[PDB]
């Protein structure tokens, strides 16, 4: 029943139903695995973390998941602060000069200087290099996030820490369709850096304002849209000179060497 | 025009059936 409520996108109803299941069978680790993931989709971070702890205690084999995703949930809170201009994200790989105006634009927006913020983003975008490549076999001349606050930057969680990765620091990305409910929130990815490094990563898969300002469908990544405020909610979307690809549909992305 | 989405209309997406009970 909770399963079917989830499928219908009825999150509140699904949660109510699932909590009653857990209450009925409180030592069933699998119900608590469902519950943690559902709470994550709903953005109830502390409660999702609570369930992970209990999962860890019931099923010790689940402990590496518990470690990975409890620190992923901590990172999801840094996101709100980052996009509110209150927290500086670290940058992985070679420093990119044009990140600085992007970050300053976030803090100028927060102070109500939207014109000055737009001026800095325009300068950042001008400076950021168009790098050609391929999505699968389909070529592009440039690629960026549809979120103008990011442009050609990828949000990542790597080794337990939130970061921005300039796309010009990226050589390739490989991702599969989402498989588990938690994958709607954090899509697993294999990254290869322009500098040679390779790392597994988690990609925050929804825009940060989705939890507070989206609907259930946006929280489930079943749509992407822009609010009257101009901010996007729902599933991450990449745009190119030639088309667009939503993150859940991306499989292989490659950039041509500079 | 680089890096700019030309359209900000809502996007309908492919929906994925996902697993609910697995931790590996």
């Amino acid at each position: 029943i909770a399963e079917e409520l989830l499928r219908a996108g009825r999150l509140d109803d699904a949660l109510k139903a699932l909590q009653e299941q857990v209450r009925s069978q409180p030592s069933n680790a699998t119900l608590r695995i469902f519950l943690f993931q559902l709470l994550a989709v709903m953005g109830q971070w502390a409660r999702a973390q609570n369930q992970l702890k209990v999962v860890g205690e019931l099923d010790a084999s689940a402990l590496p998941m518990v470690q990975t995703y409890s620190t992923a949930i901590d990172c999801e809170a840094l996101r709100r602060e980052v996009f509110a201009g209150r927290l500086t994200p670290v940058i992985l790989g070679q420093p990119a000069e044009w990140i600085a105006p992007l970050l300053q634009a976030l803090s100028l927006d927060a102070e109500g200087h939207g014109e000055a913020a737009q001026a800095l983003r325009e300068q950042a975008f001008d400076a950021a290099p168009a790098v050609p490549g391929r999505i699968g076999e389909a070529p592009f001349a440039w690629l960026a996030d549809a979120d103008t606050r990011l442009g050609p930057v990828l949000e990542v969680i790597v080794n337990g820490r939130y970061a921005w990765l300039p796309m010009s620091n990226l050589r390739s990305l490989k991702v599969e369709a989402p498989s588990d409910l938690r994958d709607l929130v954090w899509l697993p990815a294999e990254l290869t850096l322009a500098n040679g490094g390779a790392t597994v990563a988690l990609l925050p898969a929804r825009y940060a304002e989705t939890v507070e300002h989206g609907d259930d469908a946006a929280r489930l990544g079943r749509k992407t849209e822009w609010l009257d405020s101009g901010l996007p909610v729902g599933q991450r979307l990449f745009v190119t000179d030639a088309g667009e690809t939503a993150l859940f549909d991306l499989r292989e992305l490659d950039f041509e060497p500079t | 025009q680089k890096f700019i989405a030309r359209n900000r209309a809502p996007r309908v997406q492919i929906e994925y059936d996902v697993e609910l009970y697995g931790a590996e």
